[PDB]
C-alpha cells in the first residue's frame, strides 16, 4: 500500500 | 527504496528493479512516492531524498489500482525513479544526481543498521500487525454486507459481529498507534464472533  | 503505509522502508552497482504498490484508500486521488535510503530499515531514520506525487489516479476501492515503480541505476550511479498507473498509463518521474555522503560517514550508517535494525525488525512487525488488523475490519464488513446472496448467515449473529467491527474500527481511528498485543487482542476479539458463524456456513453438510 501507497498513501497520499 | 521508499516509504509505504505506516511509514514503513520498502527496499527495491548498476542495477535496475521495480514493485508494484496499491491504494492505501478507496477513491485514493494520487500517490505520494517518498525516496529515504539507509542501511536502517525505518523510513523516518533514512534521509529523505526526494518526494514526488502522482496524480489522476482514477476513483477506485483500497487495493483495485496497480502501481509500478521501477528505479533505475547505471554504473555512474544517478537514481531516476518512476512511478506509472498500469491502468491509465499515466506516468511519473524524478531523478536524483550522484554529485555527497563520506566513507566513514556510510560505514558509521552501515554499522549503526546491525546494531539498531535487530530494533527495527520488532518495530516493523508491530507496524504490520495495525495494517493486518486494520484489512481485516474492511473484509469482515465486506462480508457480511457483501453478498445479498450471503443473507443465509443468522441477522443475530450479524447484527452482533457488525457493533464488534464498529467498535473497532472507531478504537483503530481513536488508537492511531497501539502496541502490537492490543492489535492482535482487537482481532482475536473480532476473531472470536465471526469464525463461528464461519463454521456453521461449511458446517451444513
Amino acid at each position: 500500500l501507497l498513501t497520499g | 527504496g521508499l516509504e509505504t503505509a505506516g511509514g514503513v522502508m520498502t527496499k527495491l552497482i548498476p542495477t535496475k528493479k521495480n514493485q508494484i504498490f496499491t491504494t492505501y484508500a478507496d477513491n485514493q486521488p494520487g500517490v505520494l512516492i517518498q525516496v529515504y535510503e539507509g542501511e536502517r530499515a525505518m523510513t523516518k531514520d533514512n534521509n529523505l531524498l526526494g518526494k514526488f506525487q502522482l496524480e489522476g489516479i482514477p476513483p477506485a476501492p483500497r487495493s483495485v489500482p496497480q502501481i509500478e515503480v521501477t528505479f533505475d541505476i547505471d554504473a555512474n550511479g544517478i537514481l531516476n525513479v518512476t512511478a506509472l498507473d498500469k491502468g491509465t498509463g499515466k506516468q511519473n518521474q524524478i531523478t536524483i544526481t550522484n554529485d555527497r555522503l563520506s566513507k566513514d560517514d556510510i560505514d558509521r550508517m552501515v554499522n549503526d543498521a546491525e546494531k539498531y535494525k535487530e530494533e527495527d525488525e520488532q518495530n516493523k512487525n508491530r507496524i504490520e500487525a495495525r495494517n493486518n488488523l486494520e484489512n481485516y475490519c474492511y473484509n469482515v464488513k465486506n462480508t457480511l454486507q457483501d453478498e445479498n446472496l450471503k443473507t443465509k448467515i443468522p441477522k443475530d449473529d450479524s447484527e452482533k459481529c457488525m457493533k464488534t467491527v464498529k467498535s473497532v474500527l472507531d478504537w483503530l481511528e481513536k488508537n492511531q498507534t497501539a502496541e502490537t498485543e492490543e492489535y492482535n487482542e482487537k482481532e482475536k476479539d473480532i476473531s472470536s464472533v465471526y469464525n463461528p458463524i464461519m463454521t456453521k456456513i461449511y458446517q451444513g453438510a
